[PDB]
């Protein structure tokens, strides 16, 4: 709980809104980058085969 | 009729009784809650490393840590251990030194 | 900022009072599980823009690897087809010399 509240309190309502929306977009960017990976590796694997 | 055919026979012998194999099913060691929380507590703490927190935030964290330390001091001061100070001299299980 | 700091403080007030009742009932397991869930909710803050740059850079390298590898795929395909053709033609000429020389032996 100490750690949870440390992150929460450092995560003011603006930072919690970041969790929800801004870090939402950051995580979505990471996921889409992973999808771009998947595409490029799948091309590479078709090509290797 | 000089064929040397070596066709398969009809051997009856049964698949005799199967032995009582050593089914030593290893007991997987369940991770403790402290072990479970290690990684994710450190994850929560990493973002906070260098995080500037409001004054009320620091007060909340200090209250949390005070509660934790008091709970640990209670753990070491359980009623069982405290009651042994009822008779310090007579509590031979309590070291005189 | 202050609003959510106070909200978190009240959340921990509820956490502590729930743990109070759970201690009274010896039910510390419920407090443990609730702390687990609260930790999980407050798990992941920053780590996001940096991961995004890492992913983009690896994506770029991966794309370039795809491009080059397609180049070498085409190159190897063409070259090895040419080698098969040349081996067939060499077999053709060796058959030609063999058969002609043997015909003249005949």
């Amino acid at each position: 709980q100490k750690v949870i509240m440390l992150k929460k309190l450092s995560t003011a309502s603006e930072e919690d809104e970041n969790h929800k929306a801004q870090l939402r977009d950051l995580e979505e960017k990471i996921e889409e980058l992973e999808k771009k990976k998947n595409k490029i590796q799948e091309d590479l694997t078709k090509l290797k085969e | 009729m000089q064929n040397l055919s070596k066709m398969q026979s009809r051997l009856h012998p049964r698949p005799e009784g199967e032995g009582g194999g050593g089914g030593g099913r290893t007991k997987e060691k369940g991770k403790s809650l402290q072990e479970t929380h290690k990684e994710m507590l450190k994850n929560i703490e990493s973002t906070n490393i260098g995080k500037p927190t409001i004054v009320e935030a620091q007060r909340i964290l200090k209250i949390i840590d005070n509660l934790s330390t008091n709970l640990t001091i209670f753990i070491y001061l359980d009623s069982e251990l405290i009651s042994k100070f009822l008779d310090v001299a007579k509590h031979s299980k309590l070291s005189k030194d | 900022d202050a609003l959510k700091v106070k909200k978190d403080r009240i959340q921990f007030m509820a956490v502590i009072e729930q743990l109070i009742q759970m201690v009274q009932n010896n039910s510390l397991t419920k407090f443990q599980s609730m702390t687990t869930l609260e930790l999980e909710d407050q798990d992941r803050l920053r780590k996001l823009i940096f991961r995004e740059k890492e992913l983009y850079q690896e994506i770029k390298k991966l794309q370039f690897d795809r491009n080059q590898e397609n180049k070498e795929y085409d190159n190897e395909q063409k070259d090895t087809n040419l080698k098969i053709q040349n081996l067939k033609e060499r077999l053709l000429y060796k058959k030609a010399r063999a058969q002609l020389k043997n015909q003249y032996k005949e």
